């Protein structure tokens, strides 16, 4: 059962990017992440989804690693329509 | 890092 907790945990350069690659979705998507973060750290459910503040320096690897993966997933997809 | 700056104002607007 430590699979889950076996992620490899997210490096700076990768937490900076993160935060970054989760800004880089449509407001709608954001609403995963928080989802996600809200729930895998319950430090936060305070913070209200339309005013949301994330603290990537407070989530546990797995969160970080599950909102990567997760907007990776967007983002490899169809969300470059600017560059 | 990724406060009410970064994050609220991506997210909200």
């Amino acid at each position: 059962s430590e699979e889950e907790d076996k992620c490899k945990p997210m490096s700076y350069e990768e937490k900076r990017q993160l935060s970054l690659d989760i800004n880089k979705l449509p407001g709608e998507k954001l609403g995963r992440v928080v989802h996600i973060i809200q729930s895998r750290e319950p430090s936060l459910k305070n913070s209200n989804p339309d005013e949301i503040e994330i603290d990537f320096e407070t989530l546990k690897p797995s969160t970080l690693r599950e909102l990567e993966r997760y907007v990776t997933s967007c983002l490899r997809k169809k969300r470059k329509p600017q560059a | 890092k990724w406060t009410l700056e970064r994050l609220k104002r991506k997210y909200r607007n």
